[PDB]
């Protein structure tokens, strides 16, 4: 029996097996196959994880399927609001610092009319009012920047802020394999599903082999919930970075091909080649022209891609558990007076005209720079 | 800081560039390694196309990160 496997390739290889042989087996097959140790492959088909001890006859495994092959190696503390992706010297997601500069002369002179209450306030520019207070300066605006806090950081040595991953700390299940794992990836759609970053991979991975990430013109290549969730596209792009170098540049690979393709052009036929080529918008004869590069240098048909003629051719239940959003008071530390909190803001002011008190809601503490740095909002 | 600008055939080009840089001001510095006119030029970078009075900040492509280069030619 042929099984085809997509291993890190959208191109699918054949493999004999048979209905007796168990994923244990399959998994050795592969290894021999590719090289590869066969105690860190996973199995998936059809969305789902492939355990060992089943059989190909019981995965339902008929004749020419695609399986895919992952290859995968098996007040007190600080609390993280945002996470970054460093690249180097961790090359990995990291809770990172949020930092703030002054819009026009971008040094840390801007003292904000009020603080950051969600990620809308850090991340639209020029959304955050306040004074910088340099003397001859008229920064009225702020620019709030991210970076890695695990090892001592440079000026200019910024990283991408993963505002999707979060630290788990009510402990919610992962979408897909029930687990706590800590940090998550939560997703925008209205049920705001949590999936851990292992099974995350294994969502990206398998579906980037498919071909089956999303393009739209205004946001580029994504993909949305597992659940399929409407309306909930990873936004920020560099979350696939989580995917590591080489996944992270297949996936760019494949989305500036898709986008290539979403545009109308062509991609040159020619083996090793691919030259994203854009024809004007009544052509039927398309030149890969580079002599250096796109340098094919292939005249062919738009439409037949030969050599240009002249004539014609989930789990409902786990999804239910993994949701992010599914006790209002805090004294104030010096006072002992209950405060309501109003928004994500941590930062609050005690209304006792006695007391005054700038304190943090979650450490309980008086307002410093490291709950500003680590985390100015709650998620 | 430096960027990449990769075609679809494999080849790589090496920019010197600014988080501030337009894309205008990309395809300039294309132009001035490659020959290639900026208006043959279109660039893409996680599968969206580059508008040229946009930032590099603004799709917030990091140092050592690289863009996709594909061209729209006429005559085509
Ligand atoms: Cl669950
Ligand atoms: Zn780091
Ligand atoms: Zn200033
Ligand atoms: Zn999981
Ligand atoms: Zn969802
Ligand atoms: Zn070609
Ligand atoms: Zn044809
Ligand atoms: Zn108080
Ligand atoms: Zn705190």
């Amino acid at each position: 029996m042929i099984v085809f496997v997509r291993f890190n390739s959208s191109h699918g290889f054949p493999v004999e097996v048979d209905s007796d042989t168990s994923i244990f087996q399959l998994k050795e097959v592969v290894a021999k196959r590719q090289g590869v140790p066969a105690d860190q492959l996973r199995v998936i088909f059809a969305g789902k994880e492939l355990r060992n001890d089943w059989t190909v006859q019981n995965c339902d495994l008929d004749q020419q399927d695609i399986v895919h092959i992952v290859q995968r190696p098996w007040e007190m503390n600080a609390t993280n609001s945002f996470y970054v992706y460093c690249k180097g010297p961790c090359q990995r997601v990291q809770p990172g610092k949020l930092r703030v500069q002054c819009s026009t002369c971008r040094q840390a002179t801007l003292t904000l009319t009020q603080g950051p209450s969600c990620w809308d306030d850090v991340l639209i520019p020029n959304r955050m009012s306040g004074e910088c207070q340099s003397p001859h300066c008229p920064g009225t605006s702020a620019e709030f920047f991210f970076k890695c806090g695990a090892h001592p950081t440079s000026d200019k040595e910024t990283s991408v802020a993963l505002h999707l991953i979060a630290t788990n700390s009510r402990n919610i299940t992962c979408i897909t394999c029930t687990d706590v794992r800590s940090p998550v990836l939560v997703f925008q759609c209205n049920s705001r599903h949590v999936i851990c970053l292992d099974c995350f991979h294994l969502y990206c991975v398998t579906r980037l082999n498919d071909r089956q990430f999303v393009h739209d013109p205004q946001l580029g290549y994504s993909l949305p919930c597992v659940a399929g969730c409407p309306n909930s596209l990873i936004k920020e792009l560099h979350h696939f970075r989580i995917l590591g170098e080489e996944q992270y540049n297949r996936y760019q690979q494949y989305g500036a091909e898709e986008c290539v393709l979403q545009m109308g052009g062509v991609l040159c036929p020619r083996p090793g080649c691919g030259a994203g080529l854009l024809p004007e918008p009544d052509c039927r004869k398309v030149t890969c022209e580079g002599g250096n590069g796109l340098g094919c240098g292939f005249a062919f048909c738009r439409e037949c891609k030969e050599a240009y003629h002249e004539g014609e051719c989930v789990d409902e239940r786990a999804a239910e558990q993994a949701r992010w959003e599914a006790k209002t008071t805090k004294p104030c530390p010096r006072c002992h007076v209950p405060v309501e909190k109003n928004g994500g803001c941590m930062h609050m002011k005690c209304p006792q005209p006695q007391c005054r008190l700038e304190w943090c809601w979650n450490c309980g503490c008086e307002w410093n720079r490291v709950c500003m740095g680590d985390h100015w909002f709650d998620v | 800081m430096q960027i990449f600008v990769k075609t679809l055939t494999g080849k790589t080009i090496t920019l010197e560039v600014e988080p501030s840089d337009t894309i205008e001001n990309v395809k300039a510095k294309i132009q001035d390694k490659e020959g290639i006119p900026p208006d043959q030029q279109r660039l893409i970078f996680a599968g969206k196309q580059l508008e040229d009075g946009r930032t590099l900040s603004d799709y917030n492509i990091q140092k050592e990160s690289t863009l996709h280069l594909v061209l729209r030619l006429r005559g085509x």
